[PDB]
This record gives structure tokens, C-alpha cells and sequence, in this order.
């Protein structure tokens, strides 16, 4: 009898907000300043040698 | 039974260095194919003490790794050799990882055990993927007060003369001259009689040891030479917060200086609380201290051992790439550019894994 | 990348074709000088200017709104 | 792991863990009518109903974007009442808050209401950004079963399953499956599964059972390290 | 041999520096300025910085005076 | 556009290694998100 | 008078019920409604709501569900007073009585 079973059709999409953005958030926080932050300065230079530059 | 499985055989003692064979117990894995760690126990400790530890359904260490409880020369089954360098009993361990078949190993200790351990990937580096250390440190212990009484304990068992001395005298000299419990315990299970009841002595070659502690210099266990060098792979250190044998306060600084990637406290160095108990340097008997030392053994086993130094945990593998140094290649026309570093199989020199794939890859081609 | 990079691949086409195809592969200088000016992407291509105003922007942004919402 | 050794962490000049109404110097004290003659106050007793309506106007200005979502605007509820239980289950003493923890609260919801009428509030658009990638989920699986193909996640129940008969036909000594070793048999096929995404199953291998893959690689020509130098 | 890895390291590190100045200084001095002065000490710092620099200024305008 | 490739080495497959083809395509997708805010701002600036 | 239903627009409908036997009807299919309320077969007319897992706040749904269905416009003061399913049927009452003698609809 499990294996008869079926699935119902799902809303196909919910709203969309039309003044929200993954790159222009409409509310702010630390935290996408955070990620504007380390695109700027870049990531972690990693050094591939045995000793340090100066 | 099949868990559990110590190979039998019988010390033997050795002029040469280099013909010594390490006997212990094998604790095999859950699953078919893991990578192997390697354990060092205490000195004079027993192998099985830690069966309990890695052997726990709570912790779970065999789902990670198949364990070798190896014991070192002049200790428990293995065989016997004045010398104790820890470049000549590295090389020991070289060789049961080659009649063994082991590419390379994981490698543990507690206590004088971590040196050993840590001696191995300073010695043969390109072998090791990790060093795990429980309440030691690469340092000269000497003068610790700690390794005074072990010192001292070791001493007094050479008075003892098991042909004339009964059983019961033995007893009373263990009771009066060793005070501490666990060390008085430990010794007492290292006596075995020989077959045929011929005599009865220590598992461990009290001579031998006696006149590397006594004689207090450079050779000594306790001691930490600058011929060791530096380990240049992964390395965590673990330790109670009061602890006789690593103090917080000064007795870190060694890791920085004998190891190169050691970032240090609370990444590759922790500290679990706890009272002040000369009992702690056991922690596989308390389980305040063992859940927490095997939880970071679980941790360094699946996200930090084995993994290239420039990266940070074990899910970079695949997609981080390391900066290349230019005229590191043969090949003149190379673009020179960032790469992922290569990670090899556990005993890819044993087995014909990257053989058989290849001839896989090319049926899908 | 941007669209301005791609009007630069337009462009550079046939350039593309020369260095890329023909020297990048030789032995010899003539490769040396291909694999070295080959054309594509950009290693290390962002900018940074760009990415400064965009932190500094919404940083200052962040400000505006505290001291605006009174 | 680790705990807080001080004892006295918790430790306030108005008492042990007092958040609700720290030490002053300006205290409250009393007022008597006969010697009073002028006074000036916020304080009123309209606290309670504006927590009635404030929630009334949160739930029923929140739906207007659920787009009819029945199990929306359950879950939403759920949410909302969450975020009015707070004073009533708190370890912090609500009734004893320094000048009435009742209106503090309630000129609190209303600004977030404020920002609900306006549909900017960050809890509307977390909720509109989780179900619509639950809804893309939902729909995948739907396109592939009107198509009679198997979903990924009925292929796991199948294969989990079938693993249980196999592990119970052994254990004849104990018949006791426990649900710790139910668990330890789905994780354990989870973290090849979870592996296999990264590097899906090429042959009889599995998913992520190639040790080339693990060998030396390099950033494609079309992508290179865009962020940093190469060398 | 020598250390053939090491060749054109400066004139490397130089035009890193030119492509972004702020995160070749962020990155280089990040493990040092996990301890940070106090206030004051940052203050002193600037202050007789910007000092020293208006200073500079002021001997450039008068040489200007000299000119003329 | 195509980019001509000089084969000098293989490309990692991108079933295997897809993280190394994501970068390129997430930054016009930031680029298109402020156009539609230029778009939008037609009116208040004019 | 349209609302969202499952992401298609549909027009609402509003009831008049003007008899004491469709009311005691309305409120259990009301109440039987809600995803909070247990043991709906055991609920009766003289059902504490507090004895089927509900608290102030389920019972503001309830009215907004009723404001929904009759159209009508409820003040903040008489919804803390629906605890039972007994209030709500003589609520409607009140109201259908108030506005067929005062020709308005109650202070809101
Ligand atoms: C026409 C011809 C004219 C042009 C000719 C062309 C010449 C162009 C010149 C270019 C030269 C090549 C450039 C190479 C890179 C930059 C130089 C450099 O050293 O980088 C490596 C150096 C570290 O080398 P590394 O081995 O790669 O790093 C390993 C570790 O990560 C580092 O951290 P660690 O702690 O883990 O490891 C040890 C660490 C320990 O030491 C340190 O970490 C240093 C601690 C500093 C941080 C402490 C906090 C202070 C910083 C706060 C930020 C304030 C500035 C920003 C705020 C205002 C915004 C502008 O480093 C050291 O070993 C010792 C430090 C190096 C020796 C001392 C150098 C001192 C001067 C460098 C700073 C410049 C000061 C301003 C002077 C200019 C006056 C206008 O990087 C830095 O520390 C900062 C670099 C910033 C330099 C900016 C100035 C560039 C101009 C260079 C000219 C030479 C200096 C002239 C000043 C003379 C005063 C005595
Ligand atoms: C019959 C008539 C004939 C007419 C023509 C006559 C001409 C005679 C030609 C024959 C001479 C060449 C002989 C062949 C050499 C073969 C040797 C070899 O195998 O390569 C060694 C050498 C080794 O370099 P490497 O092994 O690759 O790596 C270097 C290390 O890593 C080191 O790099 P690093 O990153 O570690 O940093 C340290 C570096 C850099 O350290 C520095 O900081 C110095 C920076 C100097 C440049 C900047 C000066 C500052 C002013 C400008 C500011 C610029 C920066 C500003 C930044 C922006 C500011 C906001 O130190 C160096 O100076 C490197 C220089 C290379 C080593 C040679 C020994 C130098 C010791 C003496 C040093 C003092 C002299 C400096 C000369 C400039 C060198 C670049 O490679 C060469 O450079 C070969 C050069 C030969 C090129 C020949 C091209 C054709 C010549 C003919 C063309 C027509 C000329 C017409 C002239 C007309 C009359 C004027
Ligand atoms: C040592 C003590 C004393 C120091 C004294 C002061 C030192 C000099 C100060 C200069 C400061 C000027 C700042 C300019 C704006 C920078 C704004 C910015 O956001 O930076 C990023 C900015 C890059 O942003 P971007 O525009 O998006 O370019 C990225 C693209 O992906 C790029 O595409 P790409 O990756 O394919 O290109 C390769 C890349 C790497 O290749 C190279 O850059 C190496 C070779 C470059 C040639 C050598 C440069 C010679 C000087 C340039 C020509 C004279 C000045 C031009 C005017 C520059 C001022 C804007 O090239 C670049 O990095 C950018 C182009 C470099 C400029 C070349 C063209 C110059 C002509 C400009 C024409 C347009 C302006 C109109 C004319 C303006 C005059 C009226 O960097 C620059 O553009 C150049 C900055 C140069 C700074 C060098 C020194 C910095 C550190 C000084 C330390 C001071 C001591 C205190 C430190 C304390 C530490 C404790
Ligand atoms: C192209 C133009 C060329 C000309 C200009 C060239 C300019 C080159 C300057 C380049 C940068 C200088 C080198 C810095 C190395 C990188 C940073 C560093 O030092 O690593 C951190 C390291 C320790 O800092 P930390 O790890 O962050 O620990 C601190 C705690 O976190 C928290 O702090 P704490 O509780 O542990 O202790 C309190 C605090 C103590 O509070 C302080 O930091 C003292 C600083 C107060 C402000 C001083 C005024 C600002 C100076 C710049 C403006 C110059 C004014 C105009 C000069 C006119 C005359 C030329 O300690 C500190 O935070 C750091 C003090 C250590 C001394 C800092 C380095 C000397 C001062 C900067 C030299 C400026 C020279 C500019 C002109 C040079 C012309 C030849 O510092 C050291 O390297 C230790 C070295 C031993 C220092 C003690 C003995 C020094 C005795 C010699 C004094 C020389 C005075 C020079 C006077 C200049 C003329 C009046
Ligand atoms: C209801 C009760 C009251 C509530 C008041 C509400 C308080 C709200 C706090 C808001 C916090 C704001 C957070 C954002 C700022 C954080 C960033 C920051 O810079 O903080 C320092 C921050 C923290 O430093 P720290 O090492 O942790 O030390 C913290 C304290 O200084 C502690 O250091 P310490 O433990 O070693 O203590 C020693 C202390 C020892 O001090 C003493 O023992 C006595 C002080 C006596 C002062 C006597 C003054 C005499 C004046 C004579 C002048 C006469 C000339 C007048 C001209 C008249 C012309 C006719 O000396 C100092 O610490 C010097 C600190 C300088 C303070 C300057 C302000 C003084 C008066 C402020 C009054 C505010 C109302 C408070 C009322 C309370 C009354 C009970 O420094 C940083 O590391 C961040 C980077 C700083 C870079 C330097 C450039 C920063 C400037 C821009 C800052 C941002 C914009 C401006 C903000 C305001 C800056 C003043
Ligand atoms: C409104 O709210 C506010 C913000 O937003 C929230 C803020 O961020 C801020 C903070 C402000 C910032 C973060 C901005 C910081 C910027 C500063 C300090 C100045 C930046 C200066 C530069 C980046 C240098 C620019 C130099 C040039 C443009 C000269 C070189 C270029 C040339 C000569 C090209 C010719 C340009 C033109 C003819 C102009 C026409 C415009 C174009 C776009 C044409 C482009 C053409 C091509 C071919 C690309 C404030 C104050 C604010 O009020």
C-alpha cells in the first residue's frame, strides 16, 4: 500500500520581494560589510616559500 | 578475537641497532579499508590500559582508523637494546611499518610516549601524515619532579632479586618504596614468570632503562636533544590544564620551536580542565578527561591529520589551490600557476589502487 | 569578469588566435613570448578601487541609516 | 569541554543574574496624593490591549505576502507566537522590570510591525527566500515523478531498507535493532552520499571512490585564481 | 645551486603592492596589529605624523620663497 | 565569447570540480543586480 | 473581495447565519479548523478552549478567521474574552441582534 502512494503538485513560487538583492541587501548588518570588506582587501596571501620575505 | 589482535612472540636480545623487531596489538576497524595509526604507551605502561580507550563505542576512534598498540624496545614484547636514541628506535618503527606493510601511519603517544612518537616524524617525515601527543611535549623533563619519582621508582626495582626474593616480599617493597598508586599498579602487572616457572621478571628490561635515567645525559628519555630537528607535518598537543609533566606556563613554547606548523594555543594545543590530581597524566581511567581527548583525536583523525600544510582543514582538498614557486618544474614549458597539492591513498606503495583506476578511467573514455 | 572584458575578446579574436594557437605552442622564445601574453581571463583581474567603493559605500550607508532614523 | 570557573560571573549589584532591574542611584519611590499637586507620566494601563491588536495586525499584514501558502502561514504562526512568549517563559522576572517590562515590550513589537507594514522586515524576507528554495526543491521533485523517474531521496529509503534486512538477518543472537544502530547505517551512507555530490559516481566505484581525482589539478585556463597571484 | 624559487621575489612583492596597497599592508601586518596599542599611543602616532608632514609642507612653501 | 585554449593542460571536469567554474558567473550576476537599480532610478533622477 | 488560496485568486465569500443553529455549527468547523486545536470530536458547545490546547493568542486567529468569514470588524477588547466555544456563539449573537436594532455595526 506505501509504495502506491503519490505527491500533490507544490506552489510553484513564493513572492519575490522586488527591492531585495543578494548584492544589494535592503536591510543592513556587520555582515555584508564584512564580505564588501574582505573582497577588498582580498584573501589570505598565502606565501608558498620557506622563508618570509623580508 | 578479531578486534583485537596482538601478535605473539618473544623478545630477543640485540648487538646490532638495526635487527630489532616492535611487537604490540593490532585493533582492527570497522571498515575495510582505513588508514593505520600507530600508539605509543607510557614508558614501563601497559599496552592494554588503552584497549578500553580505543576500543569504546562512545568515541568511536576505529570508524576513523586501525589502531597499532606498539611497544618500543626494552619494553613490554618487543625486543631488547642498550641504545634508547630516538633516531635508532625511530628507524624500528620504520621497519615493522615495511614487514607490516605500511606506507605510512598516524602516529600517537602518551607521555614519553609522544616523544617517541614525535621523534618518528622528525626523523621520517615523509612517512608520518600526523603526530598526536597526550601530556608530553618535545623537552628536556629531567629535572621535572614527575620524571624524578619515575626515575626513582625504576631505581629502586633494581634491588629487587626475583630468584631470592618471594612473593611476598616483593609485595611489601612495592607498597613502601613506590608511593604512587597507578605507578605501583603498572609495575606490578609488568612482572611475568617465564615458562616453566623458572623465575619471574619484568616485562620491561629494567637494566637497560635503569642506566638511561641514572645516568641523566643527553640519551636520557627525559631528555629532548637538538639532534631530533623539527617535525614538518601535522602536529596536536594535548594536555591537562594541571599537570605535572606539561606546565601551561612555559612548557608550550617547545611545540613552536620542534614544530614548523604547530599554529598554536587553540588549534593544535589544548588544555583540558580539570583539578589538580597527580593521577590526571592518566586520563584514559577518567572519563572527563578521555571524552575530551578523544573528541580531538576524532577531530585531528578526519579534518587535520594527513592533510597538506598550506591548507587549513580537510574540505579544502579539491578546492583550494596552493601559489606554485617558478622553476619548481622540469617541464620548460609549463605555465606556472596555483595547484591543489596531491594527496596519495594510506598504502598506495602496497597495494595497485592508482593501477587499477587507471585502467577504469580508461573505460570511461 | 565584465562586459567590458568581453568586448576586449571581440576584439582580440584573431590575436587571440595567433599568440594563443600558433606561439603559445612552439618551443623555444617564440613560445616563451606566446605562453606569457596569452589571452583570456584574468589572473588576478579584480580591482580593487571598485571593490573599496563598495565596502566604503556600505559602510556609510550603514551610518546613514542610524543617524537618519531618528 | 570547558566552563566558566568564576563563580561570581552571574553576580549583580541588585542580585544574582538580575537583568530586569539593575542598581541605580535614581530609584522609584512612592507618591502620596495629599502632598502631590502636579505630575507628569507616560505610563498607562493600555499595555494589554495593544498587545492584542499588535498581534492581530503582524499575523494578518504578514499574509498578504504568503500568496495563500496554508503551510506558511501555520509555520508562521508558530514563529509569531515565539516572538510573543518571550516574556512569559523568560528567566528574566518580566513583572519586575524597572518602570513595566509590559510597555517595554509592546513599544517593541510595534516597532517591528512597523516595519512589517512596509514589508521590509528581515524575518519576511528570510521567510520568502527559505520557501522559495524549498518550493524549487519541492518542484524538482515533482517534474521527476510525473516522468516516473526516481527521486534521490526514495532511492536512499530503498537503499536503506534494504540495508536493515540485510544487518538484521545476521543478528540472531540479539533482536534488538536499536535506533543508535539505525542511525549509524543512514550517516554512514549520508557521508558518501554528501561526498558523492562533489565528485559524483563515475563507475562501480561508487560515489567518490576515485583516488585520481585527489591527485595534483590545476585551475582551468578559462578560470583562472581571480583574487590573488598564482606565483 | 641557489635557491632558484626566491628569483624576482622583490620586484614581485612590489607590484602586488601596486595592484592593491591596502591588503598587501592588511595581510602583512595582520599578525602584528593583533595587539593593539592603547588610544593614546595610536593618537601620539598620527598626531606627530600629521605633524611632521605639515612641517614638510611648510619648508616646501618656504623654499618656494627662496625661489621667488 | 569563445576563448581560444593553447591545451597546454586539461581542464578539471566540472562534475568533479565545479567550485572553479562558479567565480566567473556570480560577479555578472552582482553586476546585473545594479543595473536593475539604474534602471529603477530612471524617474527620481530625471 | 479576492484572496490568495494555494497561489490561485479566489473570490471570498461571506455567511450570514441569523439562526442559533447554524452558529454553533460555524464556530465548531471554525474551531475543528485550527492546526492547534486537539480532540476536535470531543469539542462541544461547553468546550474550554484552554482544554484543547489553545491560549490568547490561538484565539485572536479565531476572531480574525471570523472577521474573514462574516465580514465583521472586532475590537481588541472582546477578543480576550472568547475562551469558550459558548462566547463565540453568543458573540455573533450580540452582534447580529446590535445591528438589527441600532442599524450599525458595533464599535470596532
Ligand atoms: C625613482 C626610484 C624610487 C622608487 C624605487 C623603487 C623602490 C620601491 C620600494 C619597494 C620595496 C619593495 C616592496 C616590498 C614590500 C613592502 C616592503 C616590505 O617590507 O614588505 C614586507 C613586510 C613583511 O615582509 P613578509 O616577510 O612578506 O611578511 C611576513 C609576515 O606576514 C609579517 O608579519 P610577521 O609578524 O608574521 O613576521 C615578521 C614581521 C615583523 O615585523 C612586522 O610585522 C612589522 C610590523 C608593522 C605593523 C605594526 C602595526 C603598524 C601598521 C599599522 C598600519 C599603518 C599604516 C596604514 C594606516 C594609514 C593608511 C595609509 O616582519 C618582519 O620580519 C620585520 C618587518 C620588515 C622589516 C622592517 C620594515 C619596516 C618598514 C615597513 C613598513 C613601512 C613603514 C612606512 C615607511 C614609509 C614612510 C612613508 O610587509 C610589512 O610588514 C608591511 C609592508 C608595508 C610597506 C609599505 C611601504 C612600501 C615601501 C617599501 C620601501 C622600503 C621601506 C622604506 C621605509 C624606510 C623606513 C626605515
Ligand atoms: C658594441 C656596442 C655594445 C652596445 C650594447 C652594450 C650593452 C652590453 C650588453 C651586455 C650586458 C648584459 C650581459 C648579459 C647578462 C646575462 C646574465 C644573466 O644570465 O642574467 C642575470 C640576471 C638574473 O636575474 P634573475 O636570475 O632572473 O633574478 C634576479 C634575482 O631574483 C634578483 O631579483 P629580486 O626580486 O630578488 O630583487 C633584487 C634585484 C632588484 O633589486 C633592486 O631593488 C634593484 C632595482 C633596480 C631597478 C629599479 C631602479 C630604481 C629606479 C627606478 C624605479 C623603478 C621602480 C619604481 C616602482 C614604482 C614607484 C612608485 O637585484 C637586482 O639588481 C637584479 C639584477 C640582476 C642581477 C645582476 C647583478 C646585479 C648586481 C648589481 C646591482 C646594481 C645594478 C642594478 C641594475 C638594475 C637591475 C634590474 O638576469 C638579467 O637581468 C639579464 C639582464 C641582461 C639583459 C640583456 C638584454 C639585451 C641588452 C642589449 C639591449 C640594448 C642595450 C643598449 C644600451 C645602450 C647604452 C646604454
Ligand atoms: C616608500 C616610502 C615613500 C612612499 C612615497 C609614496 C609612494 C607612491 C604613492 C602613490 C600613491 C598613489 C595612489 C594611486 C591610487 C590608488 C588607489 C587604490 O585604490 O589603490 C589600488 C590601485 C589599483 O586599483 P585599480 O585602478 O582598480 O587597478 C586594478 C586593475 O586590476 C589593474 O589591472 P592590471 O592588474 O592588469 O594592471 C597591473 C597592475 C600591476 O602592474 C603595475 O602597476 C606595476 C608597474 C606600474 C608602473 C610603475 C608605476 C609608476 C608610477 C605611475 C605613473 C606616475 C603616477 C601616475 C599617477 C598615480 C596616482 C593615481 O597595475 C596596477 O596595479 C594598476 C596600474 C598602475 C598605474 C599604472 C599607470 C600609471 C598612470 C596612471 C594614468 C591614469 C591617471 C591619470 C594621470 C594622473 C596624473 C595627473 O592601485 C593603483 O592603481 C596604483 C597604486 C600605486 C601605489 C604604490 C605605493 C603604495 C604604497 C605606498 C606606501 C606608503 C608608505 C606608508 C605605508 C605605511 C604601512 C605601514
Ligand atoms: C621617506 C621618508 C623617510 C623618513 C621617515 C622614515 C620613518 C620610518 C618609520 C617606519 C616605522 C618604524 C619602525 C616600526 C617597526 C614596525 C612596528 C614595530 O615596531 O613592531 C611592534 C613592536 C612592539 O609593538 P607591539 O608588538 O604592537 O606591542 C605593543 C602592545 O601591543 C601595546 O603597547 P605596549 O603596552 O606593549 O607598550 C606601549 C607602546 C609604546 O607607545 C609607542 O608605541 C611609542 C610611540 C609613540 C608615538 C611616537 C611618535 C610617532 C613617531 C612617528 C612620527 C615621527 C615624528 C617626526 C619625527 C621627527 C624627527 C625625525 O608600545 C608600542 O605600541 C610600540 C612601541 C615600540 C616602538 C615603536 C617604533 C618606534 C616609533 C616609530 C618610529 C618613528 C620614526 C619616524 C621618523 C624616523 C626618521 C629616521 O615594536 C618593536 O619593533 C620593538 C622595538 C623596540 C622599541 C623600543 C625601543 C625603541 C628605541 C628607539 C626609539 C626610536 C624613536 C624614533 C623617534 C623618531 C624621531 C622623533
Ligand atoms: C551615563 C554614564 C556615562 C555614559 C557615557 C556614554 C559612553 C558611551 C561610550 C561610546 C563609545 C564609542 C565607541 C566608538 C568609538 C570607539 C573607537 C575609539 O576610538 O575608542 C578608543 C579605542 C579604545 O582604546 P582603548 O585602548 O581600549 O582605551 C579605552 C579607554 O581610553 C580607556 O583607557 P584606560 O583604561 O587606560 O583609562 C585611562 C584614562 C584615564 O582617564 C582619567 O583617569 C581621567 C580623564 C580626565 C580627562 C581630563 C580632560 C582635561 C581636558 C583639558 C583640555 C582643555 C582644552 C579645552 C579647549 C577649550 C578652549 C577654550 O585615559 C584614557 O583612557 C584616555 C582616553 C581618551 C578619552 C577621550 C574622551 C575623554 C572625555 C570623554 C567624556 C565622555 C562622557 C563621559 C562622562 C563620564 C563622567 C564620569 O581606541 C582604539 O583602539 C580604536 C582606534 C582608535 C584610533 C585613534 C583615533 C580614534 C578617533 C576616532 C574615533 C571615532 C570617532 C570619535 C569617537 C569618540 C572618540 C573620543
Ligand atoms: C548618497 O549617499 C551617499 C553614499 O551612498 C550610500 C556614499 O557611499 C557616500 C560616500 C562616498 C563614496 C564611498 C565615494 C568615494 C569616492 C571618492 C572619494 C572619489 C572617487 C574618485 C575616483 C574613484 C577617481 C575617478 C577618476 C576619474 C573618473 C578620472 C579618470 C576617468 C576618466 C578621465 C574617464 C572620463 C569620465 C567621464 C567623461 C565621466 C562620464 C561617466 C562615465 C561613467 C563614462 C565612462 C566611460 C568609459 C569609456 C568607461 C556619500 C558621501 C553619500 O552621501
Amino acid at each position: 500500500k506505501e509504495n502506491t502512494g503519490s505527491m500533490k503538485k507544490p506552489m510553484a513560487k513564493a513572492y519575490e520581494h522586488p527591492y531585495n538583492s543578494e548584492h544589494h541587501p535592503l536591510n543592513f548588518s556587520a555582515v555584508k560589510i564584512a564580505e564588501t570588506f574582505h573582497d577588498f582587501i582580498g584573501p589570505e596571501q598565502v606565501s608558498p616559500h620557506y622563508e618570509s620575505f623580508a | 578475537s578479531r578486534i583485537i589482535n596482538h601478535l605473539r612472540g618473544d623478545p630477543v636480545y640485540q648487538d646490532n641497532t638495526k635487527d630489532v623487531s616492535l611487537r604490540g596489538t593490532f585493533l582492527r576497524g570497522k571498515y575495510d579499508d582505513l588508514p593505520t595509526m600507530i600508539f605509543f604507551t607510557e614508558a614501563c605502561d601497559l599496552t592494554a590500559n588503552w584497549i578500553p580507550f580505543f576500543t569504546n563505542p562512545q568515541y568511536d576512534i576505529l570508524a576513523h582508523r586501525n589502531v597499532w598498540l606498539l611497544n618500543p624496545r626494552n619494553f613490554g614484547n618487543s625486543d631488547r637494546h642498550p641504545s634508547f636514541d630516538l633516531q635508532e628506535m625511530s628507524d624500528d618503527v620504520m621497519r615493522f611499518m615495511y614487514s607490516q606493510k605500511i606506507s605510512m601511519a598516524t602516529l600517537g603517544g602518551h607521555g614519553i610516549g609522544g616523544k617517541i612518537a614525535l621523534a618518528v616524524g622528525c626523523y621520517h617525515a615523509e612517512r608520518v601524515t600526523g603526530v598526536f601527543s597526550i601530556d608530553s611535549s618535545p623537552m628536556d623533563q629531567r629535572y621535572h619532579e614527575a620524571f624524578k619519582e619515575f626515575k626513582g621508582y625504576v631505581n629502586a626495582l633494581t634491588e629487587i632479586n626475583f630468584k631470592t626474593w618471594s612473593d611476598k616480599d616483593v609485595k611489601v617493597f612495592l607498597k613502601e618504596n613506590i608511593k604512587d598508586p597507578k605507578w605501583r599498579s603498572i609495575f606490578t602487572n609488568n612482572i611475568s614468570k617465564n615458562a616453566k616457572t623458572q623465575s619471574d621478571s619484568f616485562n620491561f628490561e629494567i637494566n637497560y632503562l635503569n642506566h638511561n635515567l641514572n645516568f641523566n645525559k643527553a640519551d636520557s628519555l627525559g631528555n629532548w636533544a637538538v639532534k631530533n630537528g623539527i617535525y614538518t607535518g601535522r602536529a596536536h598537543f594535548i594536555f591537562p590544564e594541571y599537570s605535572r609533566w606539561v606546565h601551561l606556563a612555559t612548557n608550550t613554547l617547545p611545540m613552536h620551536k620542534v614544530c614548523a606548523r604547530v599554529k598554536g594555543f587553540g588549534h593544535d594545543i589544548f588544555y583540558v580542565q580539570g583539578d589538580e590530581n597527580p593521577l590526571n597524566h592518566w586520563v584514559y581511567d577518567f572519563e572527563n578527561y578521555a571524552n575530551v581527548v578523544a573528541s580531538k583525536l576524532n577531530k585531528f583523525l578526519h579534518s587535520y591529520d594527513g592533510v597538506h600544510a598550506l591548507l587549513k582543514d580537510r574540505t579544502e582538498i579539491g578546492n583550494f589551490m596552493i601559489p606554485d614557486r617558478i622553476k619548481s618544474r622540469n617541464d620548460s614549458k609549463h605555465i606556472y600557476g596555483d595547484y591543489s597539492p596531491a594527496h596519495l591513498h594510506h598504502n598506495w606503495r602496497f597495494n595497485h589502487i592508482y593501477e587499477k583506476h587507471d585502467e577504469l578511467d580508461k573505460k570511461l573514455n | 569578469m565584465n562586459p567590458i572584458q568581453k568586448a576586449w575578446l571581440k576584439i582580440l579574436e584573431p590575436v587571440s588566435y595567433v599568440i594563443n594557437e600558433k606561439m603559445a605552442k612552439r618551443t623555444g622564445i617564440i613560445g616563451k613570448l606566446g605562453r606569457f601574453f596569452a589571452i583570456g581571463p584574468r589572473e588576478y583581474g579584480v580591482h580593487p578601487i571598485n571593490r573599496m567603493f563598495i565596502f566604503m559605500n556600505r559602510k556609510y550607508m550603514a551610518f546613514q541609516a542610524v543617524a537618519l532614523h531618528r | 569541554g570547558y566552563k566558566i570557573r568564576n563563580k561570581s560571573i552571574f553576580w549583580t549589584r541588585a542580585g544574582w543574574k538580575n537583568n530586569w532591574h539593575p542598581k541605580n542611584f535614581n530609584a522609584p519611590r512612592p507618591s502620596y496624593g495629599e502632598f502631590t499637586m502636579g505630575i507628569r507620566c507616560r505610563n498607562d494601563h493600555h499595555s494589554f490591549l495593544r498587545y492584542v491588536q499588535t498581534y492581530r495586525n503582524m499575523s494578518r499584514h504578514c499574509k498578504q505576502y504568503f500568496l495563500g501558502d496554508k503551510q506558511l502561514e501555520e509555520t508562521f504562526i508558530l514563529g509569531l507566537r515565539s516572538l510573543f512568549l518571550v516574556p512569559y517563559d523568560s528567566q528574566c522576572l518580566t513583572d519586575q522590570i524597572k518602570h513595566g517590562g509590559e510597555r517595554r515590550f509592546v513599544d517593541q513589537l510595534d516597532r517591528d510591525f512597523e516595519l512589517i507594514s512596509y514589508n521590509t522586515h528581515p524575518y519576511q524576507l528570510f521567510t520568502y527566500t527559505v520557501r522559495n528554495e524549498h518550493l524549487a526543491w519541492k518542484n524538482e521533485q515533482y517534474e521527476k515523478i510525473q516522468k516516473g523517474e526516481k527521486t534521490f531521496e526514495q532511492e536512499l529509503l530503498d537503499y536503506l531498507d534494504e540495508q536493515v534486512l540485510a544487518e538484521k538477518a545476521k543478528l540472531r543472537d540479539g533482536q534488538n535493532f536499536s535506533i543508535e544502530r539505525m542511525t549509524e547505517i543512514a550517516l554512514h551512507v549520508f557521508r558518501k552520499a554528501r561526498a558523492g555530490k562533489v565528485r559524483p559516481a563515475q563507475d562501480v566505484r561508487g560515489p567518490d571512490g576515485n583516488v585520481n581525482d585527489f591527485l595534483e589539478q590545476r585551475r582551468p585556463f578559462e578560470h583562472p585564481n581571480p583574487t590573488g597571484v598564482t606565483h | 645551486f641557489p635557491d632558484r624559487g626566491n628569483k624576482r621575489r622583490w620586484f614581485k612583492n612590489l607590484f602586488r603592492l601596486i595592484k592593491n596597497p591596502m591588503g598587501y599592508i592588511f595581510w602583512k601586518t595582520y599578525k602584528a596589529r593583533l595587539a593593539k596599542p592603547s588610544l593614546i599611543v595610536t593618537s601620539m602616532f598620527i598626531g606627530f605624523t600629521l605633524g611632521f608632514i605639515k612641517l614638510k609642507a611648510q619648508s616646501i612653501a618656504y623654499s618656494k620663497k627662496q625661489y621667488a | 565569447p569563445k576563448i581560444v585554449n593553447p591545451q597546454l593542460w586539461p581542464n578539471p571536469n566540472k562534475l568533479r570540480f565545479a567550485d572553479l567554474y562558479k567565480y566567473q558567473g556570480v560577479e555578472m550576476k552582482k553586476i546585473n543586480d545594479s543595473i536593475k537599480n539604474y534602471k529603477a532610478a530612471k524617474f527620481y533622477i530625471g | 473581495l479576492t484572496q490568495y488560496v494555494e497561489g490561485q485568486i479566489v473570490n471570498r465569500n461571506q455567511l450570514t447565519l441569523k439562526k442559533q443553529e447554524d452558529i454553533e455549527q460555524y464556530v465548531l468547523k471554525l474551531v475543528r479548523g485550527y492546526f492547534r486545536t486537539t480532540n476536535k470530536q470531543g469539542l462541544n458547545i461547553n468546550s474550554v478552549l484552554q482544554d484543547h490546547g489553545l491560549d490568547e493568542f490561538d484565539s485572536i486567529e479565531l476572531a480574525m478567521q471570523v472577521e474573514e468569514d462574516l465580514g465583521y470588524v472586532i475590537s481588541a477588547e472582546t477578543i480576550p474574552v472568547l475562551n469558550k466555544v459558548k462566547h463565540f456563539v453568543n458573540y455573533i449573537n450580540h452582534v447580529e441582534q446590535f445591528k438589527a436594532e441600532n442599524g450599525k455595526a458595533p464599535i470596532a
